[PDB]
RNA sequence: UUGACUCUAGUCUGGCACGGUGAAGAGACAUGAGAAGUGUAGAAUAAGUGGGAGGCCGCCGGUGAAAUACCACUACUCUGAUCGUUUUUUCACUGACCCGGUGAGGCGGGGGGGCGAGCCGGGCUCUCGCUUCUGGCGCCAAGCGCCCGGCCGGCCGGGCGCGACCCGCUCCGGGGACAGUGCCAGGUGGGGAGUUUGACUGGGGCGGUACACCUGUCAAACGGUAACGCAGGUGUCCUAAGGCGA
RNA sequence: GGUGUUGACGCGAUGUGAUUUCUGCCCAGUGCUCUGAAUGUCAAAGUGAAGAAAUUCAAUGAAGCGCGGGUAAACGGCGGGA
RNA sequence: CUAACACGUGCGCGAGUCGGGGGCUACGAAAGCCGCCGUGGCGCAAUGAAGGUGAAGGCCGGCGGCGCGCCGCCGGCCGAG
RNA sequence: GGCGCGCCGGGCCCGGGUCUUCCCGGAGUCGGGUUGCUUGGGAAUGCAGCCCAAAGCGGGUGGUAAACUCCAUCUAAGGCU
RNA sequence: CGCGACCUCAGAUCAGACGUGGCGACCCGCUGAAUUUAAGCAUAUUAGUCAGCGGAGGAAAAGAAACUAACCAGGAUUCCCUCAGUAACGGCGAGUGAACAGGGAAGAGCCCAGCGCCGAAUCCCCGCCCCGCGGCGGGGCGCGGGAAAUGUGGCGUACGGAAG
RNA sequence: GCCCGGAUAGCUCAGCUGUAGAGCAUCAGACUUUUAAUCUGAGGGUCCAGGGUUCAAGUCCCUGUUCGGGCGCCA
């Protein structure tokens, strides 16, 4: 589920990625926290591909 | 974003001056890319920031002043524009929009912005280079320095910006604090925070 | 009992999970690579923003414009295609799972061998691998080869291998990510459950409403006064058929 | 788990009641069954949009109703006036 | 018979009242005592859905205000129909 | 029987304050959806089945669903008395 | 092919032990109705009650906060008075219905896993010697056998703790 | 009420930065016996109203009536 959310965050659909994590985890607070740590993971992957 | 990214990217751009060892007056720039901000609808933003670091310094100054400005302006190399010269450059707005293309930004006197919106106010407000109003210190030293580097974060209809911050010779933790001022005022200027910025770039003129 | 009310085991259908492995077909996308960016004025095919004063041997001006020209490192749209993310349809695979058979007894390859094909004793492809006149018998190894021990070349008892090929990863077959089960949702459901099936009344039923109201009467000159007494009316209609004034 | 130590000359579910002689007409109704493809209706789950979110709205649309063939040795039925 | 409520009546105290629960000291598992054990109940205050608010007034002197003779505010007096 | 006391054999060779550096937590569980039961618990108090199923300035609670933002309070999914 | 480790798994009339069953007033877990009330009845009520089933003890269970609160804050559990027939639930009908706070009875706190650091520093069992033995225990010796590194013991547990 | 669609000369439609175009109808001329039919052409919009981005918007984004369409209510 968090791989599919990382695909949505890679295509940068933050609202549907948040609704997806909000369904498949629970509360909106846990949704926001997991969306932002997946954004940090995906940014680290972009920097790893950069240099 | 964390600060260590700024640290390693900026030390890498100091010893990545090795790319060209440039020929020019070296200075670097920030670049902005926004996530999903609507450029067309309302609450489009235009925020100027009082940056106290002045990253330009090859910078061009020509002002408009009252009296008591004459001796101090011609002393410390500041162009005192009188009202006769205001009317002179009002006689043909082609020459002062050359002058708007000559120098960077202007400074405004206290009262003569009824004399400005006669025809030259609407004439050269169509350049984005409006003069900056004085204060009743009446001391232009460091007031022009706190007029320069008041950076216009601007929302035009394209989802891209770029901010001229950083030159290669300044102090270095002060550079990362300069760029930290730039990015936190940008993100706090936006209607939504760090999710609203896709990719912030800091790469140089080349 | 059912066309009563409210439900119910069962069954039908959909979704989720167990629940995988591929190959094609149709897409949506992401990404790399490539050209587009023709209202004008302007030497001009200016999409846009932001820096920029000499890369490399056009430009800073100035010209017209709203906005300008090296570089880059960006963000938008458009048009063909490589590549990896998901959905979907079809064809397959076996590994979860189901079924059948058995004393789970020769399965799949490869080798060795016998009948056919034609090309010059040869290889390949393919097939076969020993039982059909009889209400008989059929096991517990003959034969070959190699080691071995007890007694004096002779005697007695041994062990191993070919006979009975080798190698393997599901015992063989049939299905197969659908049957199926677990949980929801919708349909159906007198098979079964629980209950109900007004009142008044010259018995009850059928009829009627005398059950809520209205006029005359009854009603005996205040008011009140009964029956399934009498003759009738109502569940409406009106933007004027309300309110004034003439 | 029974039928089943069974396999359509069988198991199961009905009607009528030997033999002879027949078994007429009706598919409108109520059933049963067959087919999924016009307009309909139709659940949760899934999809898209709006919004700060709960939530709202739209689209798609399984069986069943609907609609349509078949069937009376299925339940039943099978006139009048000059 | 237990519980609850209502009214009447007897008794003690009375804007109070009650130790019923706990504790301290044969009949006696009674009886007495607590009081800085009144926690608490009921009463002493009503009303409103709620925020909430929460149960006499008058006279004197001073300081139309204008086409607060009413009186706003200050000191005294009478003071509870 | 226990409270008193002696003698031998054996166990332990234990503590407190300050400073410096370290280290620290319970997962098909919490939580969410839905369904059924239970509760005074009311946009769901508790329990359970199915599906989803985490986090670490985290997580639960803060009696009206939800977003934002401060606070307050505990430390679940291990155990004895 | 044989030998040897380990792992998964069998057979013992193997050595030593342990559970079964009963009573069941009180207690814990599950299941759990309908009479009855609603002047009928279907939600509710009876009622988490009777019946059923499992399991204990001298008491059981609970219990040292993922608590109550919203104050100047209290502080495990259990019981009593009160809160209160209140807040609340309910064809808001009949009926149902807690807790906080306060006063009392009593009063007690603690231990792991993890994070660690100590040569597994740990535990069981067999044989002999001495003692005691009708709650098989204390001391010594075994080049006696096992368990355990897939983790025993010592310090340490949110009230912080460890090392120097 | 609701995303949604729409406004363009008297009437139907075309149309990213300006001569608002294609027709239908009118006006007047030529033809004809006569505007009866033809034909030549002209006249005719404050683009529904307003604000905003833009170099300027009838075109993009908002706001405001007004209508066309299925749901929402009602049995
Ligand atoms: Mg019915
Ligand atoms: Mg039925
Ligand atoms: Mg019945
Ligand atoms: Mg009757
Ligand atoms: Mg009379
Ligand atoms: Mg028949
Ligand atoms: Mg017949
Ligand atoms: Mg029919
Ligand atoms: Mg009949
Ligand atoms: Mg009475
Ligand atoms: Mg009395
Ligand atoms: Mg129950
Ligand atoms: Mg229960
Ligand atoms: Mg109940
Ligand atoms: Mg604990
Ligand atoms: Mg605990
Ligand atoms: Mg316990
Ligand atoms: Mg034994
Ligand atoms: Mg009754
Ligand atoms: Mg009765
Ligand atoms: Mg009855
Ligand atoms: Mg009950
Ligand atoms: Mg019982
Ligand atoms: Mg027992
Ligand atoms: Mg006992
Ligand atoms: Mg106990
Ligand atoms: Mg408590
Ligand atoms: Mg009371
Ligand atoms: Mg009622
Ligand atoms: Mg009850
Ligand atoms: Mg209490
Ligand atoms: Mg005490
Ligand atoms: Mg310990
Ligand atoms: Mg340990
Ligand atoms: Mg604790």
């Amino acid at each position: 589920y968090e791989r599919r959310a990382m695909e949505l965050l890679k295509v940068s659909k933050d609202k549907r990625a948040l609704k997806f994590i909000k369904k498949r985890v629970g509360t909106h607070i846990r949704a926001k926290r997991k969306r932002e740590e997946l954004s940090s993971v995906l940014a680290a992957m972009r920097k790893a591909a950069a240099k | 974003v964390s600060r260590d990214t700024l640290y390693e990217a900026v030390r890498e751009v100091l010893h990545g001056n090795q790319r060209k060892r440039r020929k020019f007056l070296e200075t670097v720039e920030l670049q902005i890319s926004l996530k999903n901000y609507d450029p067309q609808k309302d609450k489009r933003f235009s925020g100027t920031v009082r940056l106290k670091s002045t990253p330009r310094p090859k910078f061009s100054v020509c002002v408009l002043g009252d009296q008591q400005h004459c001796d101090e302006a011609k002393a410390v190399d500041i162009p005192h524009m009188d009202i006769e010269a205001l009317k002179k450059l009002n006689k043909n707005k082609k020459l002062v929009k050359k002058l708007a293309k000559k120098y960077d930004a202007f400074l405004a006197s206290e009262s003569l912005i009824k004399q400005i919106p006669r025809i030259l106010g609407p004439g050269l407000n169509k350049a984005g280079k409006f003069p900056s109003l004085l204060t009743h210190n009446e001391n232009m030293v460091a007031k022009v320095d706190e007029v320069k580097s008041t950076i216009k974060f601007q929302m035009k209809k394209v989802l891209c910006l770029a901010v001229a911050v950083g030159h290669v010779k300044m102090t270095d933790d002060e550079l990362v604090y300069n760029i930290h001022l730039a990015v936190n005022f940008l993100v706090s200027l936006l209607k939504k925070n760090w999710q609203n910025v896709r990719a912030l770039y800091i790469k140089s003129t080349m």
